[PDB]
């Protein structure tokens, strides 16, 4: 994240960091949905173009964090993969489209005061609030700059952008099954996601019900809080059937 | 720089 | 249907920093 601030403690208590094996390294964010499944990023586990292609075992899930690297006993829990879930018509090839995985938890992990899932929305909630100039939360233990690391989990409030805005930003194919969210340039504010930031979540407090809704997933952008560019995020309600489908049968 | 995680995790 | 219920704000009534200027950007 690039010009946010520290995160309180629990604050993101979904918040999961994918980490990988060997060597010992962050992968991506990610978020608990449920004490058996994880939401993350396509790209995540499978990117061709950079020889990205992780399997179960080639990773661990890391829930109830807030200092990066430190191994924070008796807090987090550490889970291993049954199974990796990559959307079946996820476009790596041209634009991200779809930029969306599951992957189930091998057990069940234990809720706590530092880790609890966070809701995912329905038609109404979504309507309700994927407004421009709503503004969302994106948190992660990425970059804290385009071009160090942080040594706690990093958050922002950026608002939600206009689609033609989004559109007029890059050269890149927009689909409906992503948002760009950001400041612009005129507003004066900043922030950003940023690479190790890759698969955490958007979230928005309803006013409605008071509860946490991940509306996104961080999924691209071009460079990292760069002036008249926006972060784009996978639309996590536009893919809600397929949420289901995968929940639904295995 | 990660510090090791307990060896049950592998 | 728990969820997005945080033990540590929500759960206590307690608010985070920030929380309310995302409310203040829910002006429907
Ligand atoms: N401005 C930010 N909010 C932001 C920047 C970078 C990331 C990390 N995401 C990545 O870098 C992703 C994964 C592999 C392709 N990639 C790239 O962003 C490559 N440029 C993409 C290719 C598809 C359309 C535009 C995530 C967020
Ligand atoms: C990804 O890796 C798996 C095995 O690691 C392989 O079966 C698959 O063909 C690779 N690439 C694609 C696009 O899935
Ligand atoms: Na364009
Ligand atoms: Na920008």
């Amino acid at each position: 994240i690039v010009e946010g601030s520290d995160a309180e403690i629990g604050m993101s208590p979904w918040q999961v960091m994918l980490f990988r094996k060997s060597p010992q390294e962050l992968l991506c964010g990610a978020s608990l949905i449920s004490d058996r499944w994880v939401l993350t990023a396509a790209h995540c586990l499978l990117y061709p173009p950079w020889d990205k292609n992780f399997t179960e075992n080639d990773l661990l899930v890391r829930i109830g964090k807030h200092s990066r690297t430190r191994y924070e006993r008796n807090i987090e829990k550490i889970s291993m993969l049954e199974k990796i879930y990559i959307h079946p018509r996820y476009n790596w090839r041209e634009n991200l489209d779809r930029d969306i995985a599951l992957m189930k938890l091998k057990k069940p992990v234990a809720f706590s005061d530092y880790i609890h899932p966070v809701c995912l929305p329905d038609r109404e909630t979504a309507a309700s609030l994927l407004q421009a100039g709503y503004k969302g939360r994106v948190t992660g233990w990425g970059n804290l700059k385009e071009t160090g690391q942080p040594s706690v989990l990093q958050v922002v409030n950026l608002p939600i952008v206009e689609r033609p805005v989004c559109k007029d930003s890059t050269r890149i194919r927009i689909t409906d099954n992503m948002f760009c969210a950001g400041y612009k340039p005129d507003e004066g504010k900043r922030g950003d996601a940023c690479e190790g930031d890759s698969g955490g979540p958007f979230v928005m407090k309803s006013p409605f019900n008071n509860r946490w809704y991940q509306m996104g997933i961080v999924s691209w952008g071009e460079g990292c809080d760069r002036d008249g560019k926006y972060g784009f995020y996978t639309h996590v309600f536009r893919l809600k059937k397929w949420i289901q489908k995968v929940i639904d049968q295995f | 720089d990660f510090e090791e995680i307990p060896e049950e995790y592998l | 249907a728990d969820c997005g219920l945080r033990p540590l704000f929500e759960k206590k009534s307690l608010e985070d920093k920030t929380e309310r200027e995302l409310l203040e950007s829910y002006i429907d």
